[PDB]
């Protein structure tokens, strides 16, 4: 009996604008918004989510969660790919970018309420962010300089740390600082190539022991048995070391060469040939000097035998990937064919032994001056699976800090922890009565989105939001007898949990966020909101 | 599966009402658009009659013999294919008082409707006028009605003497009371079919009296032109031959080679002397000739020319006289080519031709088209044959109507007078053909905006006082005297329109019951 | 009076289902409609997420069972093949100017009336088009108006963000590859290629050509000034005996042996393309060699060339090779005993940009490249999208400004003219019926819809507006001079279009009006609605 109207193209789940759409958007983004609310911060928790394949995993991060969620709305697809930003381009942001552009959406519904456009809203958000770019660059007090020192960077790789595992912050600094060290080439007036990389330290975890018998190796650490009555070499240096690709077996023809079976005269020629072949073929490999054999591939139990009677070490490497990064250690190249160990294609390695790690016996691949490389291996122990998990993935985060240390302002730094969220929002303000016209309305908003930063860390630390907001605003508003602005300017959202009152400098716990990231954040996140806040419409299908 | 009593009779009528209804609104060069929602994403925004009503899907038979009929009556002439639909639906519709509320019976509107065409084709007759059809400057101004609006308007200086020496060269012009009337013989399908020929002008088309042949002389020496040609037609190929039973040759030995060497000479040499027996100055086959019977037939003094269609040969016989024989031991010495005009092979259009043209019209013949472009032909093609239908229905009879309404009311008013002077049982029925007349220029009323309850009373008191030319204006939509303002039709179209539609109103009145069986 | 599985809508609900489905329509790019539009994101349900302001990209995506929206997108199939920009001007055209023609049916006005009121007011248009048109010279130092030209296009499809780095790139691109005459210009030798993982404000303008496959090697110099280019057709890789033969060897040391016998096929042809090097500007300075080499390369070579400061280069596309015969001129050489060095082209510097996944050399710098390349570069995929179909749509909006000599102003000054125009013309002519008044009556209020539409998604009153330029056209009127004025989105007062610098095509102008006018006049010319053929 009821009609049905408005629906002019095909069956689908429509939505339009006199729905309220702008609202809805904002609301399937809140529901997930709420999630990366209680991250950002040392006093965030985590959130657990079951994968695909039936193993429970636990993380802070909001950018590894974002992937292994399963999101059929777009309009949040946006803020993944504005979450990617942060994960790929920079080291640090990830948890930030999803609050900033999820309360962007918020603060705008104050202004759909009075009426306004959604383009008034994007060109006002424009307009406010060049303000803030504008002040960031003075809102720097110091720089780092870039010396590389093990003391140095432990001022930026602690912040970089934290807000993961609190607590571990000083014991995982000193980890990362001297595996960067030791990726880092000793130079000097060079500012023109880039030095360090990401995929050069590679972090390797054992169930057993402590956080505190950790320790830092120069080298790539396999954690594979020798498989073979040859444990460890000598103590001296350069060894002479060969990859293979093709797996150890009898040599073969590179053309045709195909092996069949059919008389029993023919079985006992292909056992003896074996036998023959192989003995023939790594006597020739021990004879040039070749100590260790490194097969990507499988090695067959005939190769093992002969092996051991010449004193040459077994080394199985299954992960192709890790092969590319070894070349840049010992200076060795993967071969196709088996047979000819050709000198020009193998390394030197100083020290190759098997220690101890977490209880089981494992085959460690270090040097200690020669041969310079530029691969680390930072080893850790403990006895929780799940936490060995996430400190894997701070040092990832940590590492991939030190790449925003070059050339594009690496070293300029602001005060962090909430300090510069509310010096921005007196400064924001200050812009919004000195612009006339209608932008007053979306740079006020503007400030005002940037309280949820101070907000969500007293939550996450159980504070009281009535307490830490009002605190922050008459420490970053004073009045000075004079023309310049004095004492602190850097009181930020301290952790508590412990000494007495409010909030205190952050220079005391030496932490502070770079301004790489801070700068490079802000961007994301007005772009994010800049796209959900343009589409008023969408058509999607049942999935 | 059974249809009884007089619902069956409600159910031809609402099946012919149906259909009318639907195709109301493509009358007229004001006609408006239709639109055809297919099961595909597709659709048929185009206004055409007969294009819609092929894309229709009808379920009660009645509805798909009117569209019958429409499939009979485009074939006939190009427009008034809806006309007679509508008119043939109105009939139905305006006796449906009469056969269901007034309880009368059928045959009796069946005798009353064959009354009733034989008097409405005597008023077309006294309402049309006389035209000159010898003129030629006159035949121009008649086609350039299909010609105009088109993309050929261009070329209407040359559509319409391409149009006027088409329908000329067709007809034959001949009547007496010895052998009877043949009525013109004009035959557009099978004699007027054209061959396009790419390259040229459009100027440059002419239309030849013979059949066109794209296959050239076979030889690289031969008589390419014939004073006096004769003309030889014949099925069978010339080439070496097999024999109908099973033939097994499997030669071993060197000396039997040259023996089915020798044979294939004569096999071939004894088909050319079939041929020459009646010592032709041509031959033309329908299927190909090897090279050994062009050497065999140069000796004869005649051209070969091979690759011949079925459908050509046919014409030929028109052009030539020659019988066709299938095979060639069979052929006769009657099937002389004589009176032959002209065999030159010139070259058109960088394609080698062939003319078997004379001085004489058997009725048959190809048109030469030529143009800047095949797209440009195939415009050509389809405007040639709508411009000779419209051209046709002027000579086969030196009358035309006045159009746009006033014939169909010329007819109603008279119909209605005369009908009083009968006093019988059938009067009541005629005055329902009379309403229904008078509905085809009210539905043009009605797609010209004005008021079809004032126009139509008006129009229908002009006729009992002044004359019948005065119709209705499609451009204006007043009423206008359509012979002062050049408004004209054939009345061919209006003798079709009037016969078909009430023969086949008969025709559906006759069923009062469905048989359902294979 | 009906037909199994068949649906029809009879009288004139036909007509208002159609005007009604055609509003719904309507409603839906009218909010896109302008700079001050909105960026529409549609979903096909296998994961693809598009993000386009333009009217006929969206219409395509987009299924639709009303018929008459499926006219309106077969309307706009004809606009981008030839207009190529305003597409969702168009459609705002035909959808008003069936509700204004509504309003009209319900009073029993005859379609006909009213079709032929557009079709006439459609001719009167064509004349006061004409008449409203600029005539711009040929000149080629137009390029300082051509910015503000460009402007109008860019500010479209962006955030206007981009528009000022898009400005310099979409203008030189098309003033580049044309030569300075009348002629005309071509579009397809300005390529364009994407990379991801960078900032949307990077793009920059190419003036040579991109290539995909860089050379890998540490020693290879990354910038190179002056170098010859050369196109080598040779495959580098390894080779086999010219005869069939097989590798016979008892140990592996004779295995290379009987290896090298085939390789020496390859060194044979790499010492003859050294000897090219070392002939000509070998040791002269400010001078380099380039191997372009379709074909592949085997990893010897790789370090032959190296040594030599040579850039190789492998795996290129066949398509991408043409283009590189008319940028550098250098000739395909098949054979390496027949390399001469009159096959060398020139080029300038030549420097490869270095990142881990993809790695980009440009072959910029060149005498008489006649070609060029616009890198749209974004780190997401809508950002990839949106940009190149601003660029598609701006490269075919500057095209037809200097195709046609003749410029319109926009920001609806064409618009609200011919509206005030054909309102003042008709009461002076009457020359065409007393009922055609409620024709062409409805085609002036229907060409208000677009100044109305654009500073309505703006937010400032569309009334206001309209008074202050009513007002302003009447006091021009009574100073007796000209003065085009237009609407400015920014402020939402008037401005002047020739000042503020938005300006429209001829051509485009010139299709939306027919070609709006025309297929509205077809849907109300439609009587009924039949379903056949299932």
């Amino acid at each position: 009996q009821n009609p049905n109207a408005g629906l002019f193209k095909q069956g689908y789940n429509s939505y339009s604008n006199a729905d309220g759409q702008i609202i809805k958007s904002i609301a399937a983004i809140r529901e997930l918004h709420q999630m990366c609310l209680t991250s950002m911060g040392p006093c965030g928790r985590n959130k657990i989510i079951v994968n695909h394949l039936g193993k429970i995993i636990i993380t802070n991060d909001a950018a590894t969660m974002l992937r292994e969620l399963d999101i059929v709305h777009p309009a949040v697809k946006v803020l993944v790919m504005a979450t990617e930003q942060q994960k790929i381009d920079m080291g640090d942001g990830t948890n930030l970018v999803m609050i900033l552009a999820g309360e962007l959406l918020n603060v705008s519904e104050k202004l759909i309420s009075m009426g306004l456009s959604a383009v008034e809203i994007i060109q006002g958000y424009n307009m406010a962010r060049k303000f803030t770019l504008k002040e960031l660059d003075e809102m720097v007090v110091g720089e780092i300089t870039d010396k590389n020192d093990k003391n140095e960077l432990l001022k930026m790789i602690k912040p970089v740390i934290s807000s993961k595992k609190y607590g571990s912050e000083d014991i995982l600094s000193e980890l990362v600082s001297e595996a960067v060290s030791h990726v880092l080439p000793v130079a000097q007036q060079a500012g023109e190539i880039p030095y360090f990389n990401v995929d050069s330290i590679r972090v390797v975890k054992i169930m057993g022991g402590s956080l505190s018998n950790s320790t830092v190796i120069k080298g790539m650490v396999f954690n594979r048995e020798p498989e073979g009555h040859v444990k460890s070499l000598s103590e001296d240096k350069k060894h002479k070391v060969a990859v293979f690709t093709c797996p150890l077996d009898i040599a073969n023809t590179e053309t045709k060469g195909t092996v069949l079976l059919h008389n029993a005269q023919e079985m006992l020629d292909f056992s003896k040939g074996e036998e023959k072949q192989i003995d023939a073929m790594m006597k020739e490999i021990a004879d040039m000097g070749v100590e260790c054999i490194v097969a990507g591939a499988g090695v067959g139990e005939l190769a093992l035998h002969y092996l051991n009677r010449y004193g040459i070490l077994v080394l199985k490497v299954p992960s192709k990937f890790e092969l590319r990064r070894l070349c840049r250690v010992c200076g060795a190249t993967p071969l196709p064919r088996l047979g000819a160990p050709t000198p020009e294609e193998l390394g030197l390695v100083e020290t190759v032994k098997t220690m101890e790690i977490g209880g089981d016996r494992v085959t460690v691949f270090k040097q200690e001056q020669g041969e310079i490389s530029r691969t680390s291996t930072i080893i850790l122990r403990g006895a929780t699976q799940n936490n060995l998990d996430d400190i894997e993935r701070a040092i990832d985060d940590g590492v991939a800090a030190v790449k925003g240390l070059m050339k594009p302002s690496g070293g300029k730094l602001l005060p962090g922890a909430g300090a510069t969220e509310i010096e921005l929002i007196s400064r924001i303000t200050k812009y919004g009565e000195r612009t006339p016209g209608l932008l007053q309305l979306a740079i006020k908003q503007f400030a005002v989105a940037f309280e949820v930063v101070p907000r969500t860390l007293a939550e996450t630390a159980g504070l009281d939001v009535n307490e830490v907001l009002p605190n922050l605003y008459a420490a970053h508003n004073v009045t000075e007898p004079g023309a310049v602005k004095t004492d602190h300017l850097y009181k930020g959202v301290d952790i508590d949990g412990e000494s007495d009152e409010g909030v205190k400098d952050i220079r005391e716990e030496n932490i502070y966020d770079m301004l790489a990231t801070k700068k490079f954040a802000i961007n994301v996140a007005t772009e994010a909101a800049t796209t959900v806040l343009s589409i008023d419409q969408i058509i999607m299908a049942k999935k | 599966e059974r249809t009884t009593g007089r619902q069956a009779q409600i159910s031809n009528i609402t099946a012919a009402k149906a259909v009318a209804d639907v195709i109301r609104t493509c009358l007229g060069p004001k006609a408006m658009l239709k639109m055809l929602l297919d099961p595909m994403g597709g659709l048929v925004l185009t206004n055409d009659g007969h294009a819609i009503l092929r894309e229709i899907d009808v379920a009660h038979p009645a509805a798909k013999s009117m569209l019958e009929l429409s499939r009979t009556q485009d074939e006939e002439v190009g427009d008034g294919t809806t006309t007679v639909i509508i008119l043939a639906g109105e009939i139905l519709a305006q006796c449906a008082p009469y056969l269901i509320e007034k309880n009368i019976h059928p045959v009796i509107i069946i005798q009353a409707l064959k009354k009733a065409l034989t008097d409405a084709l005597e008023v077309i007759k006294q309402v049309s006028k006389p035209v000159d059809v010898e003129n030629d400057a006159a035949m121009k101004k008649l086609i350039q009605a299909s010609i105009g609006t088109k993309y050929v308007i261009h070329w209407s200086e040359k559509m319409c003497e391409l149009a006027l020496d088409a329908v000329k060269t067709v007809r034959k012009d001949l009547g007496q009371t010895v052998e009877g009337e043949p009525n013109f013989e004009i035959d557009i399908k099978r004699y007027v079919r054209v061959e396009k020929i790419p390259g040229g002008d459009v100027l440059d088309s002419r239309v030849l009296k013979g059949v066109l042949l794209n296959k050239d002389v076979v030889h690289p020496k031969m008589s390419r032109h014939i004073e006096n040609p004769r003309v030889v037609l014949l099925d069978c190929p010339l080439e070496y031959k097999k024999g109908e039973s099973q033939t097994n040759i499997e030669i071993e030995k060197e000396e039997d080679w040259n023996r089915i060497l020798q044979i294939e000479e004569e096999q071939v040499q004894l088909m050319c002397e079939q041929i020459l027996a009646v010592r032709p100055t041509l031959v033309i086959t329908e299927k190909g000739v090897s090279d050994l019977a062009q050497h065999y037939l140069l000796k004869g003094g005649c051209s070969v020319l091979r690759r011949v269609k079925k459908s050509d040969n046919n014409r030929i016989a028109r052009v030539t006289g020659a019988t066709i024989v299938n095979r060639v031991e069979d052929l006769k010495e009657s099937d002389v080519g004589t009176n032959c005009g002209l065999f030159k092979v010139e070259m058109i259009g960088d394609e080698y031709f062939s003319f078997l043209d004379n001085c004489k019209e058997p009725k048959a013949c190809t048109i030469m088209l030529r143009g800047g472009s095949k797209d440009i032909l195939n415009e050509i093609d389809r405007n040639l044959q709508d411009a000779m239908a419209v051209a046709r229905n002027v000579m086969l009879s030196p009358s035309l109507s006045p159009g746009g309404g006033a014939t169909e009311m010329a007819v109603s008013v008279k119909l209605a007078e005369k009908a009083k002077q009968l006093e019988g049982i059938q009067q009541w029925p005629y005055q329902a053909v009379a309403d229904a007349m008078e509905c085809i220029p009210r539905t043009l009323i009605q797609n010209a905006g004005g008021d079809p309850i004032r126009l139509l009373s008006q129009l229908r008191a002009k006729h009992a006082q002044g004359n019948f030319t005065t119709g209705i204006d499609g451009d204006k939509g007043k009423i206008v005297d359509m012979v002062s303002y050049g408004i004209w039709e054939p009345e061919v179209i209006k003798q079709q329109s009037v016969k078909t539609a009430i023969e086949s109103a008969c025709l559906l009145l006759r069923v009062d019951d469905i048989v359902s069986g294979v | 009076l009906l037909n199994p599985k068949a649906e029809s809508l009879r009288r004139d609900a036909a007509l208002k289902v159609n005007v009604t489905s055609a509003e719904g329509l309507q409603s839906v790019l009218e909010t896109n409609l302008g700079p001050k539009g909105t960026l529409k994101m549609l979903v096909d349900g296998a994961g693809n997420i598009k993000l386009t302001k333009d009217g006929k990209v969206l219409l395509t995506e987009m299924q639709i069972q009303s018929p008459t929206a499926v006219l309106i997108a077969r309307a706009a199939a004809a606009q981008d093949e030839i207009t190529g920009d305003g597409t969702t001007t168009v459609v705002c055209l035909v959808g008003e100017l069936l509700r204004q023609a509504h309003r009209f049916i319900q009073e029993g006005v005859h379609p006909r009336i009213i079709t032929d009121g557009f079709e006439i007011a459609r001719k009167e248009s064509m004349k006061f088009l004409d008449e409203f048109k600029i005539s711009k010279t040929n000149l080629s130092n137009d390029r300082e108006f051509l910015l503000q030209v460009a402007r109008s296009s860019l500010l479209t499809k962006v955030d206007a963000d981009l528009t000022e780095v898009l400005t310099p790139i979409v203008t030189d691109a098309v003033l580049s590859v044309y030569d300075a005459q009348a002629d005309n210009l071509d579009l397809h030798m300005v390529e364009i290629m994407q990379m991801q993982h960078l900032s949307p404000k990077d793009t920059t303008f190419i003036k040579g050509l991109v290539l995909d496959h860089g050379g890998r090697h540490p020693d290879m110099p990354t910038r190179v000034k002056n170098a010859y280019v050369l196109i080598l057709n040779v495959s580098l890789e390894y080779e086999k005996t010219e005869v069939n033969s097989g590798f016979f060897y008892s140990s592996a040391d004779q295995r290379d042996k009987l290896a090298a016998s085939e390789r020496k096929f390859v060194d044979a042809k790499l010492k003859k393309i050294i000897d090219l090097k070392n002939e000509v500007c070998g040791m002269d300075p400010d001078k380099g060699f380039v191997i372009i080499n379709q074909k592949g390369i085997d990893p010897m070579s790789l370090d032959v060339f190296a040594k030599h400061n040579i850039l190789a280069l492998r795996r290129a596309k066949r398509r991408n090779m043409e283009r590189l015969q008319l940028v550098t001129g250098g000739e395909a050489q098949n054979s390496v005993e027949d390399l001469s060095p009159q096959i060398l082209g020139f080029s300038g510097l030549v420097y490869q940009e270095t990142i881990g996944e993809e790695k980009f050399t440009y072959v910029t710098e060149n005498t008489d490249p006649k070609s060029c390349t616009i890198l749209i570069k974004g780190s997401t995929h809508y950002a990839l999208a949106q940009t190149k179909d601003a660029v598609r749509d701006g490269l075919r909006a500057v095209a037809n400004v200097l195709k046609d000599k003749n410029i319109i102003p926009g920001a609806g000054a064409f618009y609200i003219a011919l509206s005030r125009y054909l309102r003042s013309a008709n009461m002076n002519k009457l020359g065409a019926k007393g009922k055609t008044k409620t024709g062409i009556e409805a085609f002036a209020e229907a060409l208000l819809v677009i100044p109305k539409t654009l500073v309505k998604n703006s937010g400032f009153d569309p009334l206001d507006v309209l008074a202050m330029v009513e007002d302003e056209l009447d006091d021009a009127q009574d100073s007796d001079e000209t003065r085009y004025v237009g609407v400015d989105l920014n402020i939402g007062d008037s401005c002047d279009p020739t000042i503020e610098g938005i300006w429209d095509s001829y051509r485009v102008l010139r299709n939306a009006i027919t070609g709006a006018t025309g297929i509205a006049s077809n849907l109300l010319l439609c009587d009924e609605l039949l379903r056949a053929g299932r």
